[PDB]
């Protein structure tokens, strides 16, 4: 498990490089704490229209202008 | 005559393929089928296929035709009536259809054709800050994964094959 | 006024084409302790010149063709590919600004290997054939580290814009999160325009060798430009230099610098190594380039999501 | 449009450098030569492995084809999903030239 | 000496410094002294015909601030 | 319907009737089964894009890259039977009448 | 049932094999100076 | 034999792909979303030998829709009778089909 | 008249350019080709007279013989002098190539390569020196200089 390793380093290091970052390039994403964010700004960018929503009288989440502070937020991107 | 344009372009495809359908020799028909993609992927560019126009270049001509022309150039050892007959055959019924459809505005092979330019048939409005057919192919990741599954099985599956007929044991 | 832009690009094409020629006899002959031409023009200046009409009023060479019209074809294909090749670059403005102007040249370059298939298989030469496939099968075989290494840095462009391509290197050079993406990058262009150490054209036939001196020529400024335009594309693409939107031509002198000295890079490298035998480059690519382009490939696709620095569609 | 335009003229340009290289020494009057390669007669023997290097580039490059979305794919919101098929997709490449590795098929052209 | 290589360098790199400064020089007069309008996306050039027919003159980059208004 | 329908139909009609009567080479019948298919991508290629239909614009890729595998299967079974008579000549692959 | 048409016909072979029915020659030649004739393989 | 696994094991392979007023990307709609939609939603749980003639209107308003066979053939019938019009000079153009109007917005 | 002026300025511009840009192709025979190399090398340099180092036989403009012709070979010369397109002119460098040389009175060597081609300059030496034959292909380019081809071809 070291002897080996060694072996192929100094035999193949191209393989020893292509496998390793291989690798990391699979298990990095599942331990980085930014993955969030990607999924994060990729829903927080607005290619569509925001189509408003009819005011029934009880959507106490839903705001009437866009400098309301209910709503969602984008302090997280701001400040990171 | 510009506002034809892809019609144009669509003679000058069926004009092609009456280049390499009538098989003169397979380098020259290998030659008239690489023009034919040229001009349908002008004519798929022209509906806004930016994508899909630079996959008949980089792919079907880039990629596929590259090794037909290889495959041929090993074969057919280096230097017709039937072919000539053919080629005017076929140009001769294509210019018959030209001429209909541009003298009635309408024809009917099997189906019923409309003779206007095809920049009728077109949307009037915008795609905002993305071009729909790019998001489209995007989706392939997103929505496509059992299409991915099975088409890179047989992309793996066509390698093996390739090899255990190619080997002759 | 759209016809003027043309001519620009294209006529000085051909003169940066013509002087290069010049310049990789002088520098490879200072680079072997002599000189390059000095004595047909002043610092040989007029080399290039009584060289065009030296080989323009060559007799032609008169082969017996096995197709006259592919023979015809192939010098047309290469040239209208090596001048087509130059429309979408960002220097600092595109002729073409398209917004898939990568992609297109990765297929305006994967159409170049016709011209060498077409002049081997119009040739009745069939050693000429013989390499003429080896040479094809060289190119395609690197186009496909060119379609993977340039997948892998678009990937953190964002898009297939070439303009867009400098926007992105704002802050950095690209060779900086991407120097093995690079350095294959770079290894694989000189593979690409069939140039040393991997020119085995000129290793002990040509597949052009049945051309006139006229057509041959042709052939030689098409692969030349191929040369000058790979360089600039590289350096686009991991060099990207400032760009001021009021004063464009600080661009266009940065990227004129770097891309020359790219260019000397490639007359460099030529000044120092033997040629691969042929299955060795066979093995540089698949057993070599190709396993470190597919992890490196798989390294950015995951890395913009694993560090959130995914760039933006437009 | 100015894209036809360009290509044209650059196509014209080429065709008129190809006429000039093909037809300015024609104009002289040289002499008639007579004249009566490795391979005498021999007819071009196949090659099994150019053809095996020409289909490999083949099937790569329709891996190479599917790949060829992900700039664009990486800005969903699946993106487990969409990062899943994507290291998938690499990954059946590299089994690819492992398969073409093993069994042999880069060999003499390595 | 080494530097005898340098004037074929400067030719060379005077002609590919020519085609973008020519680029951007036809650029800034073909588009009222300002750089070419880019429009990748169907929304740019939705904006682009909007300034060719709120101009008045058929040329999008002729631009019509708020003295068009009252 | 529309124009340009119909010349791509009739392309993939000629390129059919082409694929349908074989002079002698196989390599000429491949080049006809291509021009079919690629008749086939632009087909389905200016109807996806016309209809606006967004989730098929990956269709016509899938339909080039099985096929032109299709392709790659069909040259090296053009090249086994090269490698048997030394030409890809239809009228020598005859043996199973008997 | 044997006709006229069908009369060439032989019955195929016991194991469905059929007989399978070279290598290159090159001339280096003087074009110091050495002439060489080579036997490829590929 | 329709093994219908997608249904018994509530899998999705390829009913996303399958209508265009399906979840589209970006929310992208199709030109003939509503007329398609319209059909699947009449023509729908009722079997197709009911569907052929009970949803008969809305199947051709989307194949309408969707190759513009009748919107063109107007078109056609127009643009026909007025270049017979001009032909004979009984009719001229207005200034905003000649381009001299100075566009709306 | 104008038509000799401008017959005459074109011969001039055209006997630059064939001057000024010869490519030699070298028969490596015997020890004349180490000098062919020696006025390849550094110290006196054809590059830098627009005199390439090896181009290959269909695109050369001067067939240097550089060695011994011998009765195996002078076909082979004679075929790569056939293939070469014209104007191209032959150096005969050394003497062996010149006369024979020291093996003239042998039963196996073509005595000059005069018999097989026609020869432009004769380089005498044994070898000559690099600088000898640089100095001969000088005399070729000054033989070229005063080629009147389209002055005889204006009073034809
Ligand atoms: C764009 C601007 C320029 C870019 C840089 C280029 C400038 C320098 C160019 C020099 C001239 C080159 C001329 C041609 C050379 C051809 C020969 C050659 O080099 O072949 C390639 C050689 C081939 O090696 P080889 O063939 O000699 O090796 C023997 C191989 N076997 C055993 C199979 C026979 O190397 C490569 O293939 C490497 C390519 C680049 C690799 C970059 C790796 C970066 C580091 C990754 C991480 C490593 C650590 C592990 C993971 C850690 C994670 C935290
Ligand atoms: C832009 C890149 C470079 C462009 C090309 C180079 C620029 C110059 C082009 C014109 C140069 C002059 C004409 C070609 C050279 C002629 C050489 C030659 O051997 O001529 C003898 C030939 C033939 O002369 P001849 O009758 O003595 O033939 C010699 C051969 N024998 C005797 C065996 C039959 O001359 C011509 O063909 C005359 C051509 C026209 C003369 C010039 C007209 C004006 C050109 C402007
Ligand atoms: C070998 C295959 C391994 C990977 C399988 C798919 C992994 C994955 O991410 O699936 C989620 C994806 C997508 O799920 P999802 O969770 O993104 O779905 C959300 C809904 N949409 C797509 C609208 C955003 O696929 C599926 O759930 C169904 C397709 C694959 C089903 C399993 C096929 C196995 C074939 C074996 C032969
Ligand atoms: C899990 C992540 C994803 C992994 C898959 C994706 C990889 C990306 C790169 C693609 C590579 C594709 C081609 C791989 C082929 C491997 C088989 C092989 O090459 O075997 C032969 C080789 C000996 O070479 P030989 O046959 O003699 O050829 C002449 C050269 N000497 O034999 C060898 O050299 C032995 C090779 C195997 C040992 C490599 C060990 C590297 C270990 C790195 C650290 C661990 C990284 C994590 C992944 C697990 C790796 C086991
Ligand atoms: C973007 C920039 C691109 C630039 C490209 C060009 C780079 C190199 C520029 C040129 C360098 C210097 C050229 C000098 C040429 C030689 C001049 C000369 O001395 O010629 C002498 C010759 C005979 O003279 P004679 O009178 O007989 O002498 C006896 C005197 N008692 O007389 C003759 O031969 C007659 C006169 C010939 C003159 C030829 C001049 C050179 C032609 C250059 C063409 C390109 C010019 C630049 C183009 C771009 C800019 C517009
Ligand atoms: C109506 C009248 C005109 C008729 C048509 C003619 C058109 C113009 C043609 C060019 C000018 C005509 C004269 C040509 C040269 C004649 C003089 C000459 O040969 O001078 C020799 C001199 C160098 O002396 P040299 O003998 O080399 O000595 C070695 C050094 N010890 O040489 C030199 O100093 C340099 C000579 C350079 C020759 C001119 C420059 C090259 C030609 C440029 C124009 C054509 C090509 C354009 C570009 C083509 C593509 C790159
Ligand atoms: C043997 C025959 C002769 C061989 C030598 C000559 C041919 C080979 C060299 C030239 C190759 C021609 C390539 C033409 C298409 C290139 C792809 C293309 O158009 O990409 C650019 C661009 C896509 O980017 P995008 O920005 O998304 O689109 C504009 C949206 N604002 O899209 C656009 O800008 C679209 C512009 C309008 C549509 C252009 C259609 C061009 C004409 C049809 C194809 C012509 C070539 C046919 C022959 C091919 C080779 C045999
Ligand atoms: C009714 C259905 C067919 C309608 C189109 C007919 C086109 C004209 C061809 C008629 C048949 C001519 C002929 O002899 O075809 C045989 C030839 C293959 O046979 P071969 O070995 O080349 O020659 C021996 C001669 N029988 O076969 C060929 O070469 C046929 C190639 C056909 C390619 C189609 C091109 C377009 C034709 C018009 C549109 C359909
Ligand atoms: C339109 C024509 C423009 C001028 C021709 C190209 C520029 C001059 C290149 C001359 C040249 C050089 C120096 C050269 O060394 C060479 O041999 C490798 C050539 O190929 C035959 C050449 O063509
Ligand atoms: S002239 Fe003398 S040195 Fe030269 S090749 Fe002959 S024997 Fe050798």
């Amino acid at each position: 498990v070291a002897a080996f390793l060694k072996n192929v380093w100094a035999k193949e290091p191209v393989l020893v490089a292509s496998f390793a970052i291989a690798g990391l390039a699979v298990i990095l994403p599942t331990l980085s704490p930014y993955t969030k964010y990607s999924l994060m700004i990729n829903r927080a960018t607005p290619y569509n229209y925001p189509v408003p929503l009819r005011d029934d009288g009880n959507m106490p989440d839903v705001p009437s202008h866009p400098q309301d502070p209910q709503g969602p937020s984008l302090e997280w991107l701001k400040r990171l | 005559m510009m506002t034809y344009i892809v019609f144009i372009l669509s003679i000058i495809f069926v004009m092609g393929f009456v280049g390499f359908s009538s098989k003169p020799s397979p380098i020259y028909g290998g030659l008239g089928l690489i023009v034919s993609g040229g001009v349908g992927c002008g004519i798929v560019l022209n509906f806004g296929g930016s994508f899909l126009g630079l996959m008949v270049f980089l792919i079907y001509l880039g990629g596929m035709m590259v090794v037909f022309g290889y495959t041929t150039a090993m074969a057919t050892e280096q230097y017709n009536k039937v072919v000539l007959g053919t080629f005017i055959t076929g140009l001769l019924m294509e210019f018959l259809m030209v001429y209909y459809v541009l003298k009635d505005k309408e024809v009917e092979i099997v189906f019923k054709f409309n003779g206007m330019g095809d920049w009728v048939i077109y949307d009037t409005g915008d795609s905002g800050f993305f071009s729909e057919e790019a998001m489209g192919i995007a989706a392939l990741y997103s929505y496509g994964t059992w299409l991915v599954i099975v088409t890179g099985w047989s992309l793996l599956i066509g390698v093996v094959v390739i090899m255990e007929i190619t080997r002759g044991n | 006024m759209f016809m003027i832009n043309v001519l620009t690009l294209i006529i000085p094409i051909l003169l940066a084409v013509a002087f290069l020629t010049l310049v990789e006899r002088k520098v490879l002959g200072y680079m072997q302790f002599r000189k390059g031409p000095n004595v047909v023009g002043p610092y040989g200046l007029l080399q290039p010149i009584a060289d065009a009409i030296k080989l323009f009023i060559k007799e032609p060479l008169r082969p017996a063709t096995s197709s006259i019209s592919m023979f015809i074809l192939a010098p047309i294909l290469a040239l209208t590919l090596a001048l087509t090749m130059w429309i979408p670059l960002p220097m600092p403005y595109p002729l073409i600004n398209m917004n898939l102007g990568v992609l297109f040249m990765l297929a305006m370059s994967s159409l170049a290997v016709y011209s060498i298939l077409w002049s081997g298989w119009a040739s009745n030469s069939k050693y000429a054939l013989i390499g003429a496939l080896r040479a094809v099968a060289q190119t395609i075989s690197y186009e496909v580290t060119l379609a993977i290494i340039l997948l892998s840095v678009l990937l953190m462009n964002g898009s297939f814009t070439l303009s867009t391509l400098i926007i992105t290197q704002e802050q950095v050079w690209l060779i900086f999160p991407a120097w093995p993406l690079a350095m294959m990058w770079f290894i694989s262009t000189l593979a690409e325009t069939n140039r040393a150490p991997f020119d085995l054209t000129e290793g002990e036939s040509g597949f052009n060798v049945e051309y006139a001196a006229g057509p041959f020529a042709l052939f030689f400024m098409a692969e030349y430009a191929n040369i000058i335009m790979m360089n600039i594309f590289t350096t686009t693409l991991f060099l990207g230099a400032f760009h001021n939107p009021y004063m464009p031509e600080l661009y266009t002198i940065n990227f004129t610098i770097k891309s020359l000295l790219l260019s000397i890079t490639f007359l460099w490298i030529r000044a120092s190594y033997p040629r691969f035998r042929y299955d060795q480059l066979m093995h540089l690519l698949w057993k070599n380039f190709l396993p470190l382009t597919l992890a490196l490939c798989m390294w950015h696709v995951s890395l913009p999501i694993l560090l959130s620095s995914i760039p933006p569609q437009t | 449009m100015n894209l036809m335009i360009t290509l044209l003229t650059n196509f014209t340009l080429a065709t008129l450098l190809v006429t000039i290289a093909f037809w300015l020494p024609q104009l002289n009057v040289y002499s008639e030569k007579t004249s009566p390669d490795p391979m005498g007669s021999a007819r071009l023997p196949f090659s099994m492995k150019f053809f095996l290097v020409a289909i490999t580039f083949l099937l790569f490059d329709l891996e190479i084809a599917l790949l060829l979305p992900l700039p664009w794919a990486s800005q969903t919101t699946n993106l487990n999903t969409m990062l899943t098929m994507a290291l998938l997709l690499i990954f059946l490449l590299a089994v690819s030239l492992a398969y073409e590795w093993t069994q042999k098929g880069l060999e003499w052209t390595e | 000496m080494w530097f005898e290589v340098l004037p074929g360098i400067a030719v060379m790199g005077v002609c590919l410094f020519i085609p973008g400064m020519a680029t951007a020089r036809i650029h800034r007069f073909s588009n009222g002294g300002r750089e070419k309008r880019v429009a990748h996306y169907s929304y740019q050039w939705y904006l682009m015909e909007r300034d060719r027919r709120v101009s008045g003159v058929n040329r999008y980059y002729v631009s019509k601030g708020l003295e068009n208004i009252d | 319907m529309s124009l340009v329908y119909m010349n791509i139909m009739m392309a993939f009609t000629v390129s059919l009737t082409g694929l349908l009567m074989y002079r002698s080479h196989l390599m000429s019948s491949l080049l006809c089964l291509e021009g079919m298919m690629l008749s086939l991508f632009i087909l389905a290629t200016l109807m996806i894009l016309n209809s606006h239909f967004t989730l098929a614009s990956m269709m016509p890729i899938i339909l080039l890259v099985f096929a032109a595998c299709e392709a790659a299967l069909g040259l090296s079974l053009l090249v086994m039977v090269s490698n048997t008579y030394g030409t890809d000549y239809v009228q020598n692959l005859n043996l199973l009448q008997c | 049932y044997p006709t006229k048409e069908t009369a060439h016909w032989k019955p195929p072979p016991w194991n469905d094999v059929d007989p399978p029915k070279s290598n290159l020659t090159l001339n280096f030649g003087p074009q110091g100076v050495l002439r060489l004739v080579m036997e490829l393989s590929g | 034999p329709f093994f219908d696994v997608q249904k018994k094991l509530g899998v999705d392979l390829d009913h996303w792909m399958t209508i265009q007023s399906a979840e589209q990307p970006h929310r992208i709609p199709a030109r003939c979303h509503a007329f398609e939609k319209e059909w699947i939603e009449c023509a729908h749980g009722i079997g197709s030998i009911r569907a052929e003639k009970e949803c008969k209107i809305e199947f051709e308003d989307f194949r309408e829709c969707l190759l513009r066979q009748k919107t063109m053939k107007r078109l056609n019938a127009i643009k026909r009778q007025r270049d017979k019009l001009i032909k004979e000079g009984k009719y001229t153009p207005p200034p905003h089909h000649s381009g001299q109007e100075d566009l709306r917005p | 008249s104008r038509g000799e002026y401008v017959v005459a300025k074109l011969d001039d511009l055209i006997n630059w350019a064939r001057r000024s840009s010869l490519w030699p192709m070298t028969f490596g025979l015997a020890c004349c080709a180490v000098e062919m190399m020696h006025m390849a090398a550094p110290r006196y340099d054809m590059d830098r007279f627009g005199v390439v180092f090896r181009a290959s036989p269909r695109q050369s403009d001067v067939m240097i013989v550089a060695g011994t012709l011998t009765n195996k070979m002078a076909p082979a010369l004679r075929k790569v002098y056939d293939q070469m397109p014209e104007p191209r002119y032959v150096v005969s460098m050394g003497s062996c190539a010149n006369g024979g040389g020291y093996y003239h009175y042998s039963y196996s060597v073509v005595r000059g390569c005069d018999r097989i081609v026609p020869v432009d300059i004769y380089v005498p030496g044994c070898p000559p020196t690099a600088e000898a034959l640089l100095y001969g292909i000088l005399q070729l380019q000054k033989k070229i200089k005063r080629e009147k081809r389209l002055r005889i071809w204006y009073r034809r």
